């Protein structure tokens, strides 16, 4: 749609369902 | 980046390096938004006060990098610029208003584990994520302190700051096309972008669809990581229509 | 900085 499908999904993380060292810090701040 | 840390491999597959042909040196950060388009700050290409006015042939874009100085053979990819587009109302005279530019790559870049485009926000995502307190991530190979440089890509997580607080921290007239981020003096933690990080992406991970979106671009600041001061970024969504126009007609 | 291969300089 407003963004070409597949964008924003990192090959070495989201696509393997692995998380990076601090991405949790961002999500926890989204109240 | 000041007070940041080493990014892990493939953590920012959209991170782009603006490299100068001669003398060979880091010029700015940027980001990949599709296989042919790169987004960056306009002051990276044009800024008369410092006699800065680059053309398509003065630059090279290096995608998929980690190390700042090494030519990461078989990993990174170097592309040439076909055309550059600065926002018609970019204000370098007063306050770097509309500090944004699009660069068209001569040939499409092939995606891989270290090269992948970040998403461009739509109205719903911007309204939902662009809120004071919500943290974003900035990346770059810029200076580590106020002027020294890092060996690998630096990353730092910073919270978006209320517009009023941003306004009362400088004498520079801020506009709706920009926002600021950083920790306040009493929040304990610190961190900021710095010289060299210009054009770098400010991204947020959507909790709704798990995709990474680029909300801002490293634009300007006064010093680096100074208490009471905040980094300013170009508001990407506010300029989305100009971005779409340029891409659909060119 | 480490030298970039020549064929990109064109
Ligand atoms: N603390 C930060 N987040 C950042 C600090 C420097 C950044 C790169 N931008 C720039 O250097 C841009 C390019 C033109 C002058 N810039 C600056 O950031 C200038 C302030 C600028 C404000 C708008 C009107 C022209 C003067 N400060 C330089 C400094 O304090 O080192 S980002």
């Amino acid at each position: 749609g407003s963004g070409e499908a597949d964008c924003g999904l990192r090959p070495l993380f989201e696509k393997k369902s692995l998380e990076d060292k601090t991405e949790r810090e961002l999500l926890e701040s989204y109240i | 980046i000041v007070e940041g840390s080493d990014a892990e491999i493939g953590m920012s597959p959209w991170q782009v390096m603006l490299f100068r042909k001669s003398p060979q040196e880091l010029l700015c950060g940027a980001s990949l938004i599709s296989d042919r388009w790169v987004l960056t700050a306009a002051h990276c290409l044009l800024y008369p006060p410092w006699d800065k006015n680059f053309t398509e042939n003065d630059l090279l874009v290096r995608i998929g990098k980690h190390s700042r100085t090494r030519y990461e053979r078989n990993i990174e990819k170097i592309s040439m610029l076909e055309k550059i587009y600065i926002h018609p109302r970019y204000n370098w005279r007063e306050n770097l208003d509309r500090d944004i530019a699009l660069m068209k790559l001569k040939k499409p870049v092939a995606f891989s584990d270290y090269i992948h485009p970040v998403c461009l926000p739509d109205r719903e995502t911007a309204a939902s994520l662009l809120q004071a307190g919500y943290k974003g991530r900035v990346t770059g190979w810029g200076n580590l302190k106020e002027t020294g440089q890092p060996s690998v890509l630096q990353v730092v997580n910073l919270p978006i700051v209320e517009r009023p607080v941003c306004k009362d921290s400088t004498r520079i007239r801020i506009t709706d096309n920009m926002f600021c981020a950083g920790y306040k003096p009493d929040e304990g933690k610190r961190g900021d972008a710095c010289e060299g990080d210009s054009g770098g992406p400010f991204v947020m991970k959507s909790p709704f669809n798990n995709r990474w979106y680029q909300m801002g671009i490293v634009s300007w600041g006064e010093g680096c990581d100074r208490d009471g001061k905040y980094g300013f970024y170009t508001h990407v969504f506010r300029l989305k229509k100009w971005i779409q126009k340029v891409i659909d007609q060119f | 900085y480490e030298p970039i291969p020549e064929e990109f300089a064109q």
